[PDB]
């Protein structure tokens, strides 16, 4: 109901699966304006990195 | 809508594990975009 974090979830779904162009293009504008939801991303590849 | 139970969420984390298998490049012209690599830089936390 309230929850802007959780907002990169929803979008993120998009990144994650083989969407088409327009879509990943419309994420990663979300996540732009939502600096600290795109930190989680980042877990990712921190725990994951070689 | 509902508290707690993410599912959604948790169906990523399992997806999210292929970052590893390609290349940094493939999201990094995403990251740059929202600004993930001068995210930390110095931050440590």
């Amino acid at each position: 109901g309230s929850t802007p974090p959780q907002a990169l979830q929803q979008l993120l779904q998009t990144l994650k699966s083989p969407s088409s162009p327009q879509q990943q293009q419309q994420v990663l504008q979300i996540l732009k304006s939502n600096p600290q939801l795109m930190a989680a991303f980042i877990k990712q590849r921190s725990q994951h990195q070689q | 809508g509902s508290e707690s139970q993410n599912d959604e969420k948790a169906l990523l984390d399992q997806l999210d594990s292929l970052l590893s298998s390609t290349d940094e490049m493939e999201l990094a012209e995403i990251d740059r975009a929202l600004g993930i690599d001068k995210l930390v830089s110095q931050q440590g936390g």
